[PDB]
């Protein structure tokens, strides 16, 4: 079994 | 509600420390080594159950720092207001001579995440045996943490959690003693 | 020493579970210092600005389908996925909790503690019984205390008036067991 | 005390690695970051150091991140005018900056004072051994007086990969190999020249052993490649 992650945003720039 | 499983990072100027770890109803399920890049398990036991590409993490808290940028820039630079922590010292389990126990030195309510802990037997500080955990969040965006010091009760022993934080205006020792 | 001002930047994304994995709300959210300026509910199903520093990127990001389209679908192939994951040593992680009674060193009338600890999960219930009869009254609790190990514990007083051939009972329901732990105090 | 020799058991073999062994000839097959006189312009976590540092050969990074084995060690070079030599990698290379970037390890020398008045080179030694026998010698040069230990091996592998193929798309001609350092004050080390068992080479983790910034003087230093074939 693998815990798998949110992927982080990036701001508005 | 009956769970909550939070995934929580971070990632602070100008220490350029990180964090990233996975949270069970307020229990650590592991954290990635930043430096190792390798998933570190809260009980070695969960490490037999379940796997995490401890490699990827590292991606996210490069956004992170990027983000924490931003921000920072269009807040005009304002700062963190310091938060001093509640620090409270337990034992394990109910207390007695000779009978092995843990002290747990518990750091709650703080930030920035960045705490100096040392733990003292009749004023020197004691190394082997001693455990922490990483940063913990809450639902007020603040941190818990926790210290631990295996030991064998005694009468003689009196023992303290010295913790310092830019909150606090002096270091803080956290007495205790035998007294059952 | 070290007076350069910190910075802080968190970032959550809370997976909220009710009656097991059928009804699930996922809480994404983003901390400047000490405070929320940005978030995405499953719940509302876009970003919503929590301060008006949040705006530009609540703004920005639901421009983006593709993005929250993966959002939605979140409260599946993330929050669901990662509760089976470990379900089988988290959810269902049981560890009976010790218990003692003894009194207490302080209190004519006599201050009975019931130490309750190294329990896993945390919901537990102990009561005092006085006689077979619930003991309502008097009762004071510590709370319960997370040790930060996956062990809980917890005391719980009871101020008495104790008469010889009493018996006050510290009765312990929690999940590790399937019938009540019970400790009797003989008067 | 200097590092022990190793023994078989301690090595990895070629047989048991079934991935690409191209990936672990990518690293050191011409392939090298080298920049002269820069500082330090940012870092990602405080024990690494971001450089300005430009692919003048295919232009594929302009910032190149650096990790070291600790804080103190980044602190030391945080500030000072160095030299950077390294074998970097992208898979999994991350940080935010502030072009392409690219990471690596170690790599780090100070420049004041320790070069040559000419724009000459020293000489290292390297003896290469294969089934114990040495089969032929040759000499790297760097431009440093005081090198880091990377340099030199990711000289010898390249040389070594152009005349006896030590690395090639899939597998190698030898079973095991391990590079050798032995110092003018007689303290030695050594580095595993092969993959992990299993499918996959992780590059970072490989080249995380670069980690001490570990350098030597490159007038009296001495190296070793010992190689083996598999059955002999």
């Amino acid at each position: 079994p693998k815990y798998v992650k949110q992927n982080t945003l990036k701001l508005a720039t | 509600e009956e769970h909550v499983i939070i995934q929580a990072e971070f990632y602070l100027n100008p220490d350029q420390s990180g964090e990233f770890m996975f949270d069970f109803d307020g229990d650590e399920i592991f954290h990635v080594d930043m430096a190792k890049k390798e998933t570190v398990w809260r009980l070695e036991e969960f490490g037999r159950f379940a796997s995490f590409e401890a490699q990827g993490a590292l991606a996210n808290i490069a956004v992170d720092k990027a983000n924490l940028e931003i921000m920072t820039k269009r807040s005009n630079y304002t700062p963190i207001t310091n938060v001093p922590p509640e620090v409270t010292v337990l034992t394990n389990s109910p207390v007695e001579l000779r009978e092995p126990n843990v002290l747990i030195c518990f750091i709650d309510k703080f930030t920035p995440p960045v705490v100096n802990v040392t733990w003292l037997r009749n004023g020197k500080p004691v190394t082997t045996g001693v455990s922490e955990t990483v940063f913990l969040p809450r639902e007020d965006h603040l941190f818990r943490k926790f210290h631990y010091l295996p030991f064998l009760p005694s009468t003689e022993d009196v023992y303290d959690c010295r913790v310092e934080h830019w909150g606090l205006d002096e270091p803080l020792l956290k007495h205790w003693e035998f007294d059952a | 020493g070290d007076t350069r001002p910190r910075f802080l930047w968190q970032l959550k994304f809370e997976c909220h579970f009710f009656n097991g994995t059928e009804r699930v709300r996922l809480l994404e959210r983003c901390i400047y210092n000490q405070e929320e300026s940005v978030r995405f509910d499953s719940d509302v199903g876009e970003y919503r600005a929590v301060t008006e520093l949040g705006r530009p990127d609540a703004e920005y990001w639901n421009s983006q389908k593709d993005l929250l389209e993966q959002r939605r679908a979140a409260v599946d192939t993330y929050c669901r996925h990662n509760y089976g994951v470990g379900e089988s040593f988290t959810v269902q992680r049981r560890v009976e909790p010790k218990v003692t009674v003894y009194p207490s060193k302080t209190q004519h009338h006599n201050l009975l503690v019931c130490s309750v600890s190294g329990f896993y999960p945390g919901s537990i219930e102990v009561r005092w019984f006085r006689n077979g009869q619930e003991e309502k009254a008097g009762v004071v609790s510590t709370g319960l205390i997370q040790n930060g190990d996956w062990t809980f514990q917890t005391l719980v007083m009871l101020e008495t008036v104790p008469r010889s051939g009493e018996v006050y009972t510290c009765q312990v329901e929690h999940p590790s067991v399937t019938s009540p732990l019970t400790v009797e105090w003989r008067a | 005390e200097s590092q022990p020799d190793p023994m078989p058991d301690d090595l990895h073999k070629s047989s048991e690695f079934t991935g690409t062994m191209g990936n672990m000839k990518y690293l050191y097959d011409d392939h090298y970051v080298s920049a002269t006189k820069v500082k330090s312009v940012d870092g990602m976590f405080n024990w690494d150091l971001i450089y300005n540092i430009s692919d003048k050969k295919l232009k594929n990074y302009d910032k190149v991140k650096t990790e070291l084995l600790n804080e103190d060690l980044a602190k030391k070079y945080k500030d000072e005018v160095v030299d950077v030599y390294g074998s970097n990698y992208y898979v999994n290379c991350y940080f935010s900056s502030k072009g392409g970037k690219t990471c690596m390890y170690g790599g780090i020398t100070k420049h004041e004072g320790n070069h040559f008045d000419n724009g000459n080179l020293q000489n290292v030694l390297v003896r290469v051994y294969e089934n114990k026998r040495n089969t032929i010698s040759f000499e790297v040069q760097t431009d440093k007086k005081s090198v880091t230990a990377q340099e030199l091996d990711i000289k010898a592998r390249n040389f070594l990969i152009n005349k006896k193929n030590l690395y090639e798309f899939n597998s190698s001609p030898y079973e095991t190999g391990y590079i050798k350092f032995i110092e003018n004050n007689g303290n030695t080390f050594w580095y595993d020249m092969m993959p992990a068992p299993g499918d996959k080479f992780d590059q970072s983790k490989y080249l995380m052993m670069y980690n001490d910034n570990k350098t030597v003087d490159s007038k009296s230093v001495k190296i070793e490649v010992h190689l083996t074939t598999k059955n002999g």
